[PDB]
């Protein structure tokens, strides 16, 4: 979705935006990912 | 830290600190590495007994530079990185000294590291050696404590089951519990004055008890349980305060 136009075309963010849920090591994603 | 007739600065204090970010970042990995095993190898010991070592000696290199005390040090570790491996350290010492206490295997590596605990907080209270009221290293190292308040907790709790232990071998349950001077009790015994004293939880009942080896006749030396975990406990938690 481009966002350089704005000033013409609105862009819709509503489809863009992402929430960051988990932030976990390597480590620790591999050893839940087994367990 | 700053050379005023040199053409050309060198912050050695920067890259002190950088280099011990560096080493805890390894051994938060080494760590991480040997999280799930059961047991830590031989060669694992004296990587992390090395580690520690290293690691001492750059805190108390730190600690030197900073003590009497030099604001201009002072606020260059303030705004350095020195807080980012302060948090490191405290997650990977909240949790080995839970993982290397239920072992009775680890205690030099436990001493090791708990010595290095030490040297820590003899750096972090000498960042406030000169302190002023509302003061910038006061406000990153609450900022520090905020970001870190898990591992602050667990080591709290750590320390503050291991100081009753104390008051409760002095308590007379626990000398009747043991009417002679041999000094040697079982886990019967020693589980019965546990909750006798209502002072311990079974969560830290059943951890105490696995914290303590049972030999051949299922008889403990409560003396050296006690002497062993709570000079190092009676001497960081002092710090701490």
């Amino acid at each position: 979705e481009s966002t350089s136009n704005s000033k013409n075309v609105p862009p819709d963010l509503s489809i863009c935006t992402f929430v960051l849920e988990q932030s976990l090591s390597v480590r620790a994603l591999q050893e839940m990912l087994a367990n | 830290r700053t050379q005023t007739g040199n053409n050309t600065t060198v912050n050695i204090i920067i890259s002190t600190v950088d280099y011990l970010l560096r080493v805890q970042e390894s051994i938060s990995d080494f760590y991480w590495y040997y999280s799930g095993k059961d047991v830590i190898d031989e060669q694992g010991q004296r990587n992390f007994s090395k580690a520690i070592q290293v690691a001492k000696q750059v805190f108390n290199t730190l600690t030197e530079y900073i003590q009497g005390p030099c604001t201009g040090n002072q606020q260059s570790l303030a705004h350095s990185r020195l807080w980012d491996a302060v948090v490191g350290f405290l997650h990977v010492f909240a949790h080995m000294q839970m993982k290397l206490s239920q072992d009775s295997s680890q205690i030099e590596l436990l001493k090791e590291l708990m010595d290095l605990q030490k040297d820590m907080v003899v750096m972090l209270l000498s960042m406030l050696e000169g302190n002023v009221v509302n003061g910038t290293i006061g406000k990153q190292m609450v900022d520090m404590l905020v970001e870190s308040s898990n591992n602050v907790e667990m080591i709290l709790k750590f320390f503050d089951m291991f100081l009753k232990l104390k008051d409760l071998t002095s308590s007379d349950t626990f000398k009747e519990y043991d009417p002679d001077g041999k000094g040697v009790i079982s886990k019967r015994d020693f589980h019965k004055a546990m909750e006798s004293h209502k002072h311990y939880t079974q969560s830290e009942t059943e951890f105490l008890l696995s914290c303590a080896e049972t030999d051949e006749n299922e008889t403990l030396d409560y003396e050296e349980f006690v002497k062993r975990f709570h000079e190092p406990a009676k001497d960081i938690g002092f710090n701490v305060a």
